[PDB]
């Protein structure tokens, strides 16, 4: 019922969040584990390229449901 | 250069749609069963001499997300209908998925492949005859796969691409 969309280079993933006060760090780790093999990766919001979303910040603090899985530099 | 084929994996929850997709994409099996909502993967593969890019869509087996079904069944070119050989009713749910595809696509002629997953399991509820006879009724190939041993995984996706080559 509560999911975020992670846009990657070779597809996208809908990641369900149990509660809306999750880290941006926990979301990133689940994103890399599903998109790629395991475990140099950052989240940016799709609307604004190169935001480098704060990993401490929660989803309530975020004003978006869509983020991009992009590699560092 | 590359022909693009858009594949959709449909079936009841827990039949192994994610396990089959993950096996062909990143080449390993996992027993976590992290339930799916929707995931897309693009992989470059060689099929019988033809280099092609595969657009794989992993759907949710839980009818709670059935709303998205009306939207993705209109996008893909072929459908990989998966049931569990140890789950009778997921095999029964195959008929529902086909009929929904046929009338979202508004076409009887839709490229598809029947997949019976989890070959490695010792106890079986659905015999090969039941799926084979159902396959001829639908006029589509039936492939038995095991995501845990990777048996039939490529075979099933490859046959779907071959079926999509209907003119
Ligand atoms: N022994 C065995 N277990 C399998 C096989 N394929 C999948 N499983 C197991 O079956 C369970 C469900 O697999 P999964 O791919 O997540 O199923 P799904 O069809 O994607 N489920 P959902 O639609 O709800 O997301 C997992 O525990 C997985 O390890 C297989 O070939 N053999
Ligand atoms: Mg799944």
């Amino acid at each position: 019922s509560l999911f975020v969309r992670i846009n990657a280079a070779h597809g996208f993933s809908l990641i369900q969040v149990d509660n809306t006060k999750v880290t941006m760090k926990e979301i990133l780790l689940k994103a890399v584990k599903r998109r790629k093999g395991s475990q140099q990766y950052r989240l940016e919001k799709q609307s604004e390229p190169n935001v480098a979303v704060d990993l401490d910040s929660t989803l309530e603090s975020q004003s978006a449901w869509e983020f991009c899985l992009v590699r560092e530099n | 250069g590359m022909t693009e084929y858009k594949l959709v994996v449909v079936g009841a929850g827990g039949v192994g749609k994610s396990a089959l997709t993950i096996q062909l994409i990143q080449n390993h099996f996992v027993d976590e069963y992290d339930p799916t909502i929707e995931d897309s993967y693009r992989k470059q593969v060689v099929i019988d001499g033809e280099t092609c890019l595969l657009d794989i869509l992993d759907t949710a087996g839980r009818e709670e997300y059935s709303a998205m079904r009306d939207q993705y069944m209109r996008t893909g070119e072929g459908f990989l209908c998966v049931f569990a050989i140890n789950n009778t009713k997921s095999f029964e749910d195959i008929h529902h998925y086909r009929e929904q595809i046929k009338r979202v696509k508004d076409s009887e002629d839709v490229p598809m492949v029947l997949v019976g997953n989890k070959c490695d399991l010792p106890s079986r509820t659905v015999d090969t005859k039941q799926a084979q006879d159902l396959a001829r009724s639908y006029g589509i190939p039936f492939i038995e796969t095991s995501a845990k041993t990777r048996q039939g995984v490529d075979d099933a996706f490859y046959t779907l691409v071959r079926e999509i080559r209907k003119h």
